[PDB]
């Protein structure tokens, strides 16, 4: 992605005060709470039919970390996301058959997450960026159906 | 389409905005704006400055909007009938730019109601901005 | 949100669907399995070649469940309950494969209704089926 | 994109039969009906507040004949969609900021307007065939933001 160098600082101090443990985790919940549909490729996971369920369990928090890690990398390797992620995209996109639509669906509950934990911090100028990350793992994420 | 529960989660939450809303409805609207400045377009006549009293204004409008469909979440499209004729029918907006502004809210409501901001609350709320959203881009009168 | 205009248009078209149903409800499975591949993930256990009883028994359905929608245009969510609890709660289908057999469901009635399917009966066509998907794949029990 | 032979064949000569004077302009128009925000974009073409009105619109129709043109294009450089769009996608994309989701839902139409002028020539494989190639195209569309 493209980032000014002000906006780079910005995502990069942030993303260092992250709760590694718990955002992953808060943001896959928020993700199968609220796209309901996104609970199918996470059956294996056990219940998931109730608010608490969803962010009750343990392979929620422990698959949310999976990604929080994969962000992470990414967010080093900004100049070359379609490399870092093309592997992964494979999985996604010719193995899991998920449709490109939600890995934008899951930025985006990823950056209400940041928003509920960081607070006056992330700022509309701050998240002005991220929407700028977000949208490009997506994009990353996405080109193997190319 | 609400559940029972989705129309309880609302009601609820938003009793929990105080008077504050408007200060909400202002924010939002600022980080849409500026995480999505392709948004600017549909305000070409406007005072954007950080802390423009136009945006003070239009936010206050907005909430008091999303008042009045809490108001009658049963029947939104009669309910909101006006301004989908000056959004649907007139401004012609595309429907992009209205999940971007409910984003936008959620965003901004996560950041000043942690505590409130639930992921039950989350999707609710969700499902009454995609609701409202549907009626202002769909002509229907 | 359906305009009045919108119901009449739908219910014109549907009584010129008239008993030719179920094979306009298989084509479309049809275009949907060869036109997106991954869809067909969503039946493991159906057979899929051309002939496919199968695929006609499921057509056939499909229609009617259409049908059922088009008596109860002013109330979906209650008229179609049943079809949510399958396609939202149990099978927790991505909304995006209903845009898909929608659109596949217009190539059809296109294509052996051409006088019938005008610009305007499309729009209408094509809100209703939107409204269709809404349904099925939201969660309101 | 990647079609087989056997849909090379079908894709092409299909094409051929089109009334390229007449499929661009009621396409954009279906397009302009079905999706009114699509409209804001075409204000200076007149009353577009309806379907007849759309539909006569002789604006439409000659800009279709450009749309039309604009995908034929598209068949004959398949497989370099990036090079031959660029163009049209920097300018759909920067001085246009036309959402993406708008590229889809063109060619979607594009399709059933097909499906409309040839009944079952255009059969099940030969919308596949397409389905592959209209995508392809609004992903090229789609490629000046990424
Ligand atoms: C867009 C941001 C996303 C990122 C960065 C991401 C990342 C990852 C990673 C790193 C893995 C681990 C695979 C491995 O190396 O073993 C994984 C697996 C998986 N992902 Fe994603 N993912 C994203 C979005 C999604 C979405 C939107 C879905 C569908 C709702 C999804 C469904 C899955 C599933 C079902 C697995 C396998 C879990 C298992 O082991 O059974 N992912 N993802
Ligand atoms: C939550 C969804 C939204 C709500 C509740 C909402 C509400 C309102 C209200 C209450 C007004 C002024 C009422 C009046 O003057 O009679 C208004 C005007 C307006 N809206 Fe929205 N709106 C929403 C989404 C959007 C979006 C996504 C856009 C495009 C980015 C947009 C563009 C406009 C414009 C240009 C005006 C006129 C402002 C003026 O000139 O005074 N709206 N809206
Ligand atoms: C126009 C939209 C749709 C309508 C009106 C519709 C209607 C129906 C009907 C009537 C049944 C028969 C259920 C029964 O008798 O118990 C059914 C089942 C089913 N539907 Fe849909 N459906 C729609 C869209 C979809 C989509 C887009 C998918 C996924 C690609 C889907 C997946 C299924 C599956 C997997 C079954 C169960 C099939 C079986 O094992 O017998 N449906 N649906
Ligand atoms: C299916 C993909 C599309 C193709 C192949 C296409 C093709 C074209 C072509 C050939 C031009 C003429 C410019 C030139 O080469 O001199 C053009 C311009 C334009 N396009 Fe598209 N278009 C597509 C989608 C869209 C969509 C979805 C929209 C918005 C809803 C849009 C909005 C416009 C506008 C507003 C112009 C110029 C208007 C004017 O003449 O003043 N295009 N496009």
């Amino acid at each position: 992605v493209h980032l000014s160098g002000e906006e780079k600082s910005a995502v990069t101090a942030l993303w260092g005060k992250v709760n590694v443990e718990e955002v992953g985790g808060e943001t896959l919940g928020r993700l199968l709470v609220v796209y309901p549909w996104t609970q199918r490729f996470f059956e294996s996971f056990g219940d998931l039919s109730t608010a608490s369920a969803v962010m009750g369990n343990p392979k929620v928090k422990a698959h949310g970390k999976k990604v929080l890690a994969a962000f992470s990398e990414g967010l080093s390797h900004l100049d070359n996301l379609k490399g870092t992620f093309a592997k992964l995209s494979e999985l996604h996109c010719d193995k899991l058959h998920v449709d490109p639509e939600n890995f934008r669906l899951l930025g985006n509950v990823l950056v209400i997450v940041l928003s509920h934990h960081f607070g006056k911090e992330f700022t509309p100028q701050v998240q002005a960026a991220y929407q700028k990350v977000v949208a490009g793992v997506a994009n990353a994420l996405a080109h193997k159906y190319h | 389409v609400l559940s029972p529960a989705d129309k309880t989660n609302i009601k609820t939450a938003w009793e929990k905005i105080g008077s504050h809303g408007g200060e909400y409805g202002a924010e939002a609207v600022e980080r849409m704006f500026l995480g999505f400045p392709t948004t600017k377009t549909y305000f070409p006549h406007f005072d954007f400055t950080h802390g423009s009293e136009q945006i003070k204004a239009h936010g206050k409008k907005v909430s008091e909007a999303l008042t009045k469909a809490v108001g009658h979440l049963d029947d939104l499209p009669g309910a909101l009938s006006a301004l989908s004729d000056l959004h649907a029918h007139k401004l012609r907006v595309d429907p992009v730019n209205f999940k971007l502004l409910s984003h936008c809210l959620l965003v901004t409501l996560a950041n000043h109601h942690p505590s409130e901001f639930t992921p039950a609350v989350h999707a609710s709320l969700d499902k009454f901005l995609a609701n409202v959203s549907t009626v202002l881009t769909s002509k229907y009168r």
